[PDB]
């Protein structure tokens, strides 16, 4: 517990990370749809 | 091992001081310089076989197959402990007001507890008790009258081979009973190698003499030792065959059995009495040395001529036998292993610098860390390794990109030669482990890492073979399920909206943006920010307004396609690896986790519609994987679980397909009781799924009332041929009878 | 496996038979389909990692992960035993000239031996012993005045579960107690699986739902017994990594010991419970079936315009009861096993003629023989399977050429990134043991072989990693002090003189 | 034992193979003395 080096955010950030996870969601969904279009 | 605190402080001081950039340079230089010189002496020791083989069989503590053995190794920190004075006690002799006591060797006591003074110890061992000059005084200690308890504390531990304890103030001289009152001892002591001191001459040849002999000893135990490693290489050849053999401790292959007897049975005990032996002899060699010291100094201070060479604080401790038994020895497989270990640390606390990242990465530790260190250690040292390779990558397109070459490549490599070996597909882990763990942890650099992961993906996504399935399929589609559902907001305005509300653009119905085909092949005009700049951004009245609201998005489109990239359209493919996935027999995991990113692929009406349609194209699958597809109906019922869909199910005619498949698979089951009599434990599986479909269907009142008068036929004949089953009878069979005959009731009653 | 005398007669035929080369054609085909088909088969099979992981590391005698049990796997052939009667005496009773016994089960008794008559049995369980219409003779007996061992001889082995002894020429009431002589019993049996006779109606109700009760007995213990599988997956993984624990049986890894326990503790257990389930629940649908025939024909022949059907002999056989317990599961590994060993043999059997080892070769057994068959199977397998690719390539320049090409070029993509891995030198024992059998007998394309060897010999004579000189360096030297060594002579005229 | 398929030399070949074993044995080591001449 001593060691120094074993022991190396806001809601602003917070709504931005949860829309860019939302965003990132909806673009693998989309990606992987067009991946079962018919040929 | 000892460097732990050195190597925090100097990664602690290396960080938190500002320095030019030259340094950052020379100091990244030497601590990437001392890494790859350890792996170097790691992967090429001469041991390193057998113990790299022996690590994932037997659980052993040291190495101790090495011919030179290492003071840092076979030195541990030995606890003091509280020891009875009776346990060692071996001889004892007693007087009026003394008693004289011998140990079974030498001990290092720290503090004496009596419970109901004058102590002296020495270190000469004697055979008789019986055989003022040859005792030293410790401590005296005055008792205040009918005391009970007494701590003599030696401020400065003793190393003592015999006891005597005097009663100075205030005993059987034949048996040492005493009736004022009786004496218990406790000593805070522990074991240690310490030799007779030497006085004299003849006290040296003694010394001398001594020496030798143990060093005869330790020759023949040495020999001993070494002579153990080619049995444990033949059966390391015979382990590594893996032949299986025919007979629940005792199952386990007897070659196993008789590795862990050889290795942590007598290589052990062999190790322990060498460095047994070793001990004494460098306590005999360093007694020896200072008396030799002690000597010659008192030779030359009778001469007056030279004068005495003074010596400052450090040369008396480098001169002196101080500094003599901190050393490990070269060739030594675990101080190797500790300072990989230390270097990986000290490596770890500096990547958080991003300045002292870029030049670690232009040195070349990441492919480093690939080759050697990624598979080679304890689990823990492990993880660590990937997390620093995680973390080296944190936002450099470059090192990501080389990262995951170096991935794909290995991976593809192996699965070149599946076919022909399964050891290839199982020693894919570490790699699929570090894929797992770098995209884990989100970052800038997430499209690269998606695109491996897609990319590994859609290549091992149609190969049958189990081993493919487990170890690579498995955690491409867990790390697809963790980008679709990301983990629910914890904000305070989002504490309750669900994560389809917090996108930011509006898919198109009709149309599908993305285009996997051009961007797995990289194509800037297909990447994630030119797909998000074609999508409308969510908004955040009377008919006139929705009027011109439909003819501008319905022109516009149109203008759009005149102009042309172009959007493809939504019309699922009925064959793709979708299937091949829902139903695999390998493992459960793999479909759930595959029903899991279906059932998030529909969300918005339009791709449920196509979703449903294929899912119902796959119904006929229910008879081959019976089973296997308890995951693919428990995603389809839950995914018609209104009314509606129900509806338009049934006006797309699913009801003849479910019927005419109930009746084909009821003629299989007729015309297999009609000939054999083996027996099936998932006999009436599909029958009893796609009967319970059908009543689902039939519940609702609209398409009970509409399709009873084309469905009665199929029911009365498909009751009647069950009703002649005699043999091939089950309880699902049965249940399907009930089932079938209550449809049956309530259709005619009208 | 059940076909090693056939597949033995079949290889001995094709063998003596002189034939056209069409049909040598032939058989080489059909032989090496099977065996393709069989290996394609073992490789996609959902258990094929789970078992082929468990074999190198526990010992275990069948595969007990199967959905379908397999009928030829479950019934092995066991043997007749000496046994005494008051081992399986359950309940007794004595009366002035007879006793009665009845067993634990039922059982299939060949003789009786008595130390110191008539002997009646039947095949009806009954709770009560005190509970001549069913009762069956077995044999009637004459004993010689002073006798003292008699050795009761059943011509035919009777399958009993109550027993009955009288004594027509020459015992207590209440406790049986005799005073003239001691009779003790012994018999010449084995356990059987079978069920009561049935003779109405009631009868046929009473057997039907035992069988519902069976077959639920069988589900609950089919899902307990699959229930058991992703714990064996979790335990597979954890071994795979191999990661060093720290703390002589208890020594092992953990891990290890867990996946003994797992897999031959409570699978087999579970496995074992099945398999004596589904004995019985096929016993007594054979036993509800012939019932039902025999109705059925006593029906049928009360009617006077109808003709009885005549069926030939084989047409009997087929339609009834006796060929019904002869055929294995489909999707079952030791069957697949048992058949790709024959198909082995066969092989081995077929290459001894020049003519058909030039058509096998043709087909393209090599390759076969190298991908899929050189680490599959038992260790006596394995060494047939190099037997058989080294007497493929006896006299064949091309084929040795063929099979050198392979093993050359496994060894060389080994050893390329044998630096960062090396279980990829660890996992080249097979080639290399090929390469040695095929050196170590002496033929006409001794050259061939001795260039890979020497070619392999300096390709990774450089390489100081222990493994690689363990592996492959010390391989090639041996080869090469075998070849430059030869055994002594062994002629007259050359008894003395050296090499 | 009863197994059919597991039951499937004079002097002069014999002192003919003694000699080419001989004749090889030699071959093998002028090769392998060729691989250790200086370059
Ligand atoms: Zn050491
Ligand atoms: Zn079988």
């Amino acid at each position: 517990s001593q060691f120094l080096l074993t022991r190396l955010m806001s809601e602003t950030e917070r709504q931005s990370m949860e829309s860019e996870r939302a965003d990132r969601s909806l673009f693998v969904q989309e990606l992987l749809l067009s991946t079962l279009v018919r040929e | 091992r000892k460097a732990a605190q050195f190597v925090d402080l100097l990664g602690y001081f290396s960080l938190k001081t500002p320095q030019t950039e030259k340094k950052l340079k020379e100091y990244s230089q030497k601590a990437v310089e001392i890494l790859r010189t350890q792996n170097h002496i790691l992967t090429n020791h001469p041991n390193s076989n057998i113990y790299n083989t022996l690590s994932g069989l037997v659980e052993f503590d040291g190495y101790y197959l090495e011919s030179d053995p290492c003071l840092v190794c076979n030195n541990p920190e030995v606890p003091f402990c509280y020891i009875k004075l009776s346990s060692i006690k071996v001889d004892t002799r007693y007087t009026t007001t003394q008693q004289v006591v011998k140990l079974i060797g030498s001990h290092t006591i720290s503090k004496v507890t009596v419970k109901i003074i004058n102590l002296y110890y020495n270190n000469r061992t004697v055979q008789a008790i019986v055989e003022p000059a040859r005792w030293h005084k410790a401590k005296k200690v005055q008792l205040t009258p009918g005391q009970t308890e007494v701590k003599i504390d030696l401020p400065l531990p003793i190393v003592a081979s015999n006891l005597m304890i005097e009663f100075a103030d205030f005993l059987c001289n034949a048996c040492g009973f005493c009736k004022y009152a009786r004496f218990d001892f406790m000593l805070y002591a522990k074991p240690c190698c310490a030799v007779d001191p030497i006085e004299n001459e003849e006290d040296r040849k003694k010394a001398v003499s001594n020496i030798n002999t143990l060093l005869d000893k330790a020759d023949r135990v040495y020999h001993q030792l070494m002579g153990h490693r080619p049995q444990l290489e033949n059966l390391l050849c015979k382990v590594n065959e893996a032949a299986p053999e025919k007979p629940t401790s005792a199952s386990v292959n007897r070659y196993i059995l008789q590795l862990a007897q050889e290795y942590c049975g007598d290589c052990k005990n062999s190790f322990d009495e060498l460095s047994k032996i070793i001990q004494k002899v460098f306590a005999s060699r360093k007694e020896l040395l200072e008396y030799d010291l002690q000597q010659r100094e008192a030779a030359t201070k009778s001469s007056r001529t030279s004068v005495q060479p003074t010596f400052t604080a450090s040369q008396y401790r480098a001169l002196s036998v101080l500094g003599c038994g901190h050393t490990s020895s070269t060739k030594c497989y675990g101080c190797a292993s500790a300072v990989t270990e230390h270097c990986i640390t000290l490596l770890r606390a500096l990547a958080t610098n991003p300045a002292l990242r870029h030049i670690l990465v232009s040195q070349g530790l990441i492919r480093e860390l690939f080759d050697y260190n990624l598979r080679r250690g304890a689990a823990a040292m492990r993880e660590e390794v990937r997390q620093l390779m995680c973390l080296l990558t944190r936002d450099n397109p470059e090192a990501t990109q080389q990262m995951n070459d170096l991935i794909i490549g290995k991976v593809s490599t192996a699965l070149k030669g599946h076919w022909a070996n399964p050891d290839l597909a199982s020693s894919l882990q570490y790699e699929m482990l570090l894929l797992t763990d770098s995209i884990s942890k989100e970052d800038s650099c997430w499209e690269l890492r998606l695109r491996c992961a897609l990319s590994l993906f859609l290549m091992a996504v149609n190969i049958k073979t189990p081993v493919v399935v487990e170890n690579i399929t498995l955690m491409c589609l867990r790390i697809l399920q963790k980008l679709i559902k990301p983990p629910a907001p914890t904000s305070k305005k989002n504490k309750d909206v669900p994560v389809e509300a917090l996108t930011t653009v509006k898919p198109y119905c009709n149309e599908i943006h993305a285009q996997a085909q051009l961007w797995l092949k990289r194509d800037p005009k297909a990447s994630y920010d030119a797909w998000k700049k074609c999508l409308p951004i969510r908004g955040i009245p009377s008919k006139s307004e929705l009027r011109h609201l439909y003819l501008t998005e319905k022109y516009v489109w149109r203008w759009k396609q005149f102009l042309s990239t172009s959007p493809l359209d939504l019309k699922l493919g009925h064959n793709n690896w979708l299937r091949q996935v829902l139903f695999t027999p390998a493992t459960q995991a793999a479909r759930q986790a595959a029903c899991t990113i279906v059932e998030a692929l529909a969300t918005i009406p339009s791709r449920k519609q196509q979703v449903l349609d294929l899912l119902t194209s796959y119904l006929d699958e229910l008879s081959i994987a019976g089973e296997c597809a308890a995951e693919y109906l428990a995603l389809y019922q839950k995914l018609i679980t209104s009314a509606h869909w129900k509806v338009y199910l049934a006006a797309r005619g699913v009801l003849p397909y479910v019927g005419n498949l109930i009746t084909k698979e009821i003629a299989r089951l007729l015309a297999l009781e009609e000939a054999t009599l083996s027996t099936d434990l998932q006999q009436g599986y599909a029958l009893k799924s796609l009967t319970g479909l059908l009543s689902s269907f039939v519940e609702v009142e609209s398409i009970k009332r509409h399709f009873k008068s084309r469905l009665v036929g199929t029911v009365l004949n498909g009751y009647l041929c069950l009703r002649k089953l005699v043999v091939q009878r089950t309880k699902l069979i049965d249940e399907t009878q009930d089932m079938l005959l209550e449809m049956l009731e309530d259709m005619t009653t009208g």
